[PDB]
């Protein structure tokens, strides 16, 4: 009984230890997919817009 | 005159405060031969700045100069170089330094003449705030959905995440009722954090591939659920687990 | 004891992923600035596709 007491709230605290060093990750990793994105979709943006000036000349 | 680069720009020297003294700074850019001036003037083209008060308020509402962190000076003096003008040194600019910032990429800096690396990347990554608002689900499924346009499913884990695979997490789709305390629903809830697998909770239509949980008391599930969908539903025995595709 | 042996493979599940899911940060980290940077360079070609191109009309 106390041997399962205190791997149940072992349990939870891991539970706690995953949840809150990983929620900082996604968080980050998700930060870096939507920071790069917006630069990916408009760098490009001006590519195919500024090759169209292109075969003006 | 010994820096030989010092000549021509005129420095406003008067915020160099940070840890560094005033003086110092100012002996050092007359060593190098720099113009030394403690005001806005025409010939001014850049205003250091230190510690930050009511006179970069006052530069900031009016738009006479920016902001030059002494950083930029200390490289400059160590490496008797001119470091070029990139967004780590800058707080206020001029809006005609935000176009010149604009060809960069935006305003973030991407130089066409020096090549993005580690620290570049890392750095304003870190330095820029979050992007972290909406709903998880949607902008997690749109990074799925660009990474199968280039073939970016590519995590070290491949369980959870954006992966185009699914993991089933609920005997039944309901409250977690069939849980009841000794299940491993629990598990499989806690499950979904930081793998690599497109993040669906569960009822996945985009995967014609089931798998099969820790939880293998669904068979009988997992039978109703393909009895009522139109999804094979095919038992186990990419993951490390006994969670696999044949 | 069927819920100790849950809880025990409970346990050892949150464990086994506490330990991977934090070195995988680290590598997931370095990931997502790898696919970044050549995304930043290929647009950078294809900008100095066009810096070349338009030299001459």
């Amino acid at each position: 009984q106390k041997e399962n007491e205190r791997l149940l709230r072992d349990w939870n605290d891991v539970q706690g230890r995953f949840e809150k060093c990983v929620s900082a990750k996604e968080a980050l990793e998700t930060d870096l997919y939507k920071r790069f994105i917006l630069v990916l979709n408009e760098k490009k943006t001006k590519i195919r817009s500024l090759h169209n000036k292109l075969l003006n000349a | 005159k010994i820096s030989n680069i010092f000549e021509d720009v005129e420095f406003c020297v008067m915020s160099g405060t940070d840890s560094q003294p005033k003086p110092d700074l100012e002996n050092r850019i007359a060593e190098f031969g720099g113009y030394i001036v403690q005001n806005p003037g025409p010939d001014t083209y850049c205003v250091i700045a230190g510690s930050e008060n009511i006179r970069v308020k006052n530069i900031i509402l009016s738009n006479k100069h920016d902001v030059v962190k002494p950083a930029w000076l200390l490289e400059c003096f160590k490496t008797k170089s001119f470091v070029p003008w990139q967004p780590r040194f800058m707080i206020h600019m001029c809006p005609s330094t935000k176009e010149h910032f604009a060809r960069e990429y935006d305003c973030y800096g991407d130089s066409y003449f020096i090549d993005t690396d580690l620290n570049q990347l890392k750095e304003v990554f870190s330095g820029i705030k979050n992007s972290n608002e909406q709903t998880p689900e949607e902008m997690a499924s749109l990074i799925a959905d660009l990474e199968y346009r280039y073939s970016w499913d590519c995590s070290p884990l491949s369980m959870f995440r954006r992966h185009t695979v699914y993991l089933d997490s609920y005997a039944v789709i309901n409250d977690l009722s069939t849980k009841n305390e000794g299940t491993r629903l629990a598990i499989k809830a806690l499950e979904l954090r930081f793998h690599g697998a497109k993040v669906v909770s569960c009822l996945a239509e985009g995967v014609s591939h089931v798998i099969i949980g820790e939880d293998h008391s669904r068979v009988a599930d997992f039978k109703a659920f393909r009895r009522t969908f139109k999804r094979k539903f095919k038992i186990l025995k990419d993951k490390c687990e006994l969670q696999e595709e044949n």
